[PDB]
């Protein structure tokens, strides 16, 4: 490169760069996915949440009858 | 400012600027080393690293060595990245900034570390003592800032303006096409540095022989010896140095080094003896000096010396082509001495 | 040539582990 | 200027280069420390030393030529340097005093003097050096019960228990013609191409090398020699690299050169660098780096060697280096990869094209035995620009992620936490 190499500066708010966020986007996306998965796991006794969970999974969780 | 280069099919290259200055030309003792460690940083034109880390990003590294009379600056690069490196090197060789508040933290700790790791080994101390006692306040000087005098930034700048100048300079690089460099220095600041004067020496430096020194270092004993050599007869000492240091002669399993440092118009034949104890050294050096003074035929090592000398050369600035044919004999005359480590057992100069 | 006192690391290696030796100098040492 | 190879009984190779003018001719035997059993260790060392002493005394006195050697794991690089116009004499001496005859060489007196000299040398190496010692220990602990862990120098117990017969037996079981070559790096063209094959100029002991029953393996371990007498500290991580002749040599070399060397007491190194170097430099943590990824024909080692000065702050240095390796295998900036490519290019250019013919000759011998043909650096440069972030991601997902490590250091290691504080934190639980 004779002589100037035509450097460009990437966007960054100090430490986080656009490259790092692009690399981490699916990671954080399914980390939020796993977080909500565990949230559904933790809650089972709410009649509202139990009612919501009953319909979406009807072939594994038909457990409401006395 | 005459330059030279050599063409190479290989696709790695390096350029060197050989400033004809260093310890010998330092007005104050501890300024050459500090200047050299002060060299590649904080140009006025571009920052210390914000525009020199791009050298590594671009495929090349920087180096600024030191010697007895060469402030050598080197840079190894690829073939297609030459003009930027020439411009950067000329910029650093432009006495640019020498910022005041960037010495008490930048280079002085580096100088102290370098001195500490270069003074533990008694070989270096023996070399320094031998040079100082043989050359006085001429060629010899302390190669390293030991802090004995306070040296001020004004003095550093004065030395830099004394040595860094267009006329007293030289540039050479290998694996670089000649035309590129021959027309690239002029397209750079190296055409604008003021023309000082060539600090070369017309005649041989004055030498002193016979005197000896001693110290009381804590460690392995070493018993250096030195000879003064002039340019008229310098082949004999080189061939003898290689004869000793090799395995050709029996004085091989006890000596540590017998190198011959080369100057413009002279040098010091040195040699060393070192051992863990403080009794083997005395007998070893006694027999070595006795046999050397006896006088040994030296011709059947010329081919070995020629091979080692030729293989030693790696730089474009080839030293003078020594004539290795007028070597017939040798007989030691007058010499010098330095003793380091313990002294109570090492022999004096009278009975050696 | 009828070596005498064949006392090298070979014999200790023989007594210690014979199976791990690579089946090639075995003939030499038995010879 | 192009390397030439053939196969006429004994492989002959040549890397012509009329740049330098120090002709070198020698042999590169494809065996060494890896090709020999634990009980008789320093046999190669003893060979090299008896040569390097008595043959040196012979050659210099007779003619002008300085002979060197080298043993790394499976070489005996008995390179015999010479002048450009003095190669025939060097070849004649080599074939008259190394292959045969060995009677004028292995006198009991010369052998015994060399034996005591070797003992003294290995002893003071054990008592003085330190980074080399921990590297040798790292090899000896990574490859337990395998003909690769034994060092290239040997142990005093193994050194003392061999006199003549073992030396001759190893000579006749490894100095054959099947796995021995000739290398002529320097400025010769084809005189070596024809003079090696002559009426009798040929190595004795026709046959084949005895094949090793087991080649190599790996397993995590520690060999620490904690002694507070020594001033500094020494550690050396390791992860199993990639063997030669594999489509992973150069990508591993780049994955090592990303982090790069570092010397904390240099004005021209602290300022440059990448994240770990800055985050170390804020405090005082370390004093040296050496990212090395060594490879051998059986298996290779990707290592990380330091020799610090601070003693209380070992854990933080290790933690930061591990998090940086995880960062390497999770996400790398494009500029980092480009800088690594450029640096590795220049490093290879310096290493393979150093003016000293001996280095080039040894490397050519290594490659010709292992690869089967020399890989000219032109192809290396052509195939190195193709290395891309996805490839390095993929390679690190295999060699690095949750793989057993081996460390071994001598000094004040005591501050170092034993195993589960340096192993189970290579993923940091959030990838
Ligand atoms: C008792 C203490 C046991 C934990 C200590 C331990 O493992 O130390 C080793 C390790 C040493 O730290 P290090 O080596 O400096 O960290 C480097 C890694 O980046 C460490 O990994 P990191 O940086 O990802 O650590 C932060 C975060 C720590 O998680 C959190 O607690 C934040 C949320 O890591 C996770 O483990 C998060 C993912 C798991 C979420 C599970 C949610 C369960 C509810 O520390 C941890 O792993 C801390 C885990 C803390 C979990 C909760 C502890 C509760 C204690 C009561
Ligand atoms: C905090 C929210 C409390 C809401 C609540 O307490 O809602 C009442 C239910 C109790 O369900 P129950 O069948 O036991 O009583 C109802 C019939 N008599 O909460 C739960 O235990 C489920 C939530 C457990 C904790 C979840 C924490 C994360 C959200
Ligand atoms: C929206 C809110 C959430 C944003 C999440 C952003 C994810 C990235 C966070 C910074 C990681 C980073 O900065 O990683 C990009 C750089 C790249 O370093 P390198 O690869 O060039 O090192 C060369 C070898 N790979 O790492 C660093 O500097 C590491 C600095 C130290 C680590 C500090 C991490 C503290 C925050 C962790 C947050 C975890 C969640
Ligand atoms: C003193 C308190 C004593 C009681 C504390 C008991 C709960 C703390 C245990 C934390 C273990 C840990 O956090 O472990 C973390 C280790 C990490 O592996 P690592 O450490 O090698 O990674 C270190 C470097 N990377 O992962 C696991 O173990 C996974 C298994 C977790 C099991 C949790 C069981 C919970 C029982 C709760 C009991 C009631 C409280």
């Amino acid at each position: 490169y004779t002589s100037h190499l035509s450097s460009k500066t990437g966007l960054h708010f100090g430490r986080l760069s656009l490259r790092s966020l692009t690399a981490y986007a699916p990671n954080l996306m399914l980390w939020g996915g796993a977080s909500m998965l565990g949230l559904f796991v933790f809650t089972e006794g709410w009649p509202k949440f139990q009612d919501t969970l009953y319909k979406k999974i009807p072939l594994l969780g038909p457990t409401l009858e006395d | 400012l005459t330059v030279s280069a050599r063409d190479a099919p290989t696709k790695i290259s390096t350029l060197a600027v050989k400033v004809h200055g260093g310890s010998r030309y330092a007005t104050k003792d501890g300024v050459a080393h500090l200047l050299n460690r002060f060299n590649f940083q904080n140009t006025n034109t571009r920052s210390a690293l914000k525009l020199v880390r791009e050298s590594e990003l671009l495929g090349g590294t920087f180096k600024s060595t030191l010697d007895r009379e060469y402030i050598t600056l080197k840079a190894t690069f690829l073939k297609d990245d030459l003009p930027y490196y020439v411009n950067a090197l000329a910029d650093v060789l432009y006495k640019t900034a020498f910022k005041p508040h960037e010495l008490t933290e930048s280079v002085l700790p580096a100088a102290r570390y370098d001195y500490a790791v270069a003074e533990q080994c008694p070989v270096k101390s023996a070399e320094d003592q031998l040079y100082a006692i043989t050359f006085r306040k001429g060629l010899g000087n302390p190669l390293l800032y030991d802090g004995v005098e306070r040296v001020s930034l004004q003095d550093i700048k004065d030395f830099a303006d004394k040595v860094y100048t267009k006329e007293n300079l030289e540039v050479s690089g290998e694996n670089v096409v000649e035309a590129d460099l021959k027309r690239f220095v002029d397209e750079s600041l190296l055409s604008t540095l003021p023309a000082g004067k060539s600090l070369v020496s017309k005649s041989e430096p004055k030498f002193f022989l016979g005197e000896e020194n001693r110290v009381r270092f804590i460690g392995d004993s070493v018993a250096a010896i030195g000879i003064p050599v002039n340019k008229a007869s310098l082949a004999q000492y080189e061939v003898l140095a290689n004869y000793l240091t090799s395995a050709l002669s029996e004085l091989s399993g006890l000596i540590s080094s017998a190198k011959l440092d080369k100057f413009t118009d002279g040098g010091l034949f040195t040699l060393f003896v070192r051992d863990q104890d403080s009794a083997v050294v005395s007998s070893n050096i006694k027999k070595i000096v006795a046999d050397l003074k006896k006088g040994k035929d030296l011709s059947p090592a010329i081919n070995y010396t020629k091979l080692k000398n030729a293989v030693q050369n790696e730089s474009v600035s080839s030293p003078i082509e020594l004539n290795f044919d007028a070597v017939k004999d040798f007989k030691l005359g007058k010499f010098n001495y330095v003793a380091v480590g313990d002294v109570s057992n090492l022999p004096y100069l009278d009975e050696l | 040539a009828q070596t005498h006192a064949l006392s090298n690391a070979a014999v200790m290696d023989l007594q210690s582990r014979w199976e791990n030796m690579p089946s090639t100098e075995q003939q030499d040492i038995v010879s | 200027a192009e390397v030439t190879q053939l196969s006429n009984g004994i492989v002959v190779a040549t890397e012509h280069n009329p740049s330098a003018h120090t002709a070198s001719v020698g042999v590169v035997f494809g065996s060494g420390a890896a090709n020999e059993n634990p009980y008789n260790n320093g046999v190669s060392n003893l060979w090299k030393n008896i040569f390097l002493s008595k043959e040196n005394s012979a050659v210099a006195a007779k003619e002008g030529l300085a002979l060197s050697s080298n043993i790394s794991r499976d070489f005996q690089s008995y390179i015999v340097s010479s002048l450009p116009g003095s190669t025939d004499k060097s070849l004649d001496f080599l074939n008259q005093s190394f292959i045969q005859q060995k009677a004028n060489l292995l006198s009991s007196s010369n052998f015994e003097a060399t034996k005591k000299s070797v003992l003294k040398q290995v002893q003071d190496f054990e008592e003085n050096d330190h980074p080399n010692r921990v590297l040798e220990h790292l090899h000896s602990t990574a490859f337990q019960n395998t003909p690769l862990s034994l060092p290239t120098r040997g142990t005093l117990e193994s050194l003392e228990n061999l006199v003549v017969a073992d030396l001759e037996s190893f000579a006749n079981n490894h100095f054959l013609n099947s796995n021995a070559v000739v290398v002529g790096t320097g400025n010769i063209k084809h005189e070596d191409l024809v003079n090696s094959i002559e009426s009798k100029n040929l190595s004795l002991q026709t046959g084949t090398k005895p094949v090793l029953k087991k080649k190599a393996a790996f397993l995590g371990s520690e060999v620490r020699l904690r002694d507070d007498t020594l001033p500094k500290a020494w550690i050396s991580l390791a992860v199993e690299g990639e063997p030669v002749n594999s489509p992973n040599y150069f990508v591993a070399k780049l994955a090592a050169q990303i982090f790069g060397s570092y010397n904390a007491f240099e004005p021209a190194s602290r300022l440059q660098g990448i994240k770990l170097l800055d985050n170390i430099q804020e405090y005082q943590l370390c004093d040296n780096f050496n990212h090395f990824s060594l490879s051998y024909k059986d298996s290779g080692l990707w290592g990380f060697s330091t020799a610090t000065r601070n003693v209380t702050m070992i854990d933080d240095l290790i933690h930061f280096t591990l998090k940086q390796w995880n960062r390497l295998t999770i996400s790398v900036t494009d500029t980092e990869v480009e800088r690594a490519k450029s640096l590795l290019k220049l490093q290879l250019g310096q290493l393979y094209e150093s003016g000293n013919p001996v280095n080039d000759a040894n490397l050519l011998g290594a490659e010709v035995l292992i690869k089967g043909s020399k890989l000219s650096l032109g192809e290396a440069f052509k195939k190195i620009d193709a290395i891309t972030v996805k490839d390095v991601k993929a390679w690190a997902g295999k060699r690095l992620w949750d793989q057993d490590i081996a460390i071994a250091g001598t000094g004040q290691i005591e501050g170092l936490l034993d195993y589960m504080r340096i192993r189970s934190d290579m993923s940091m639980m959030r990838w």
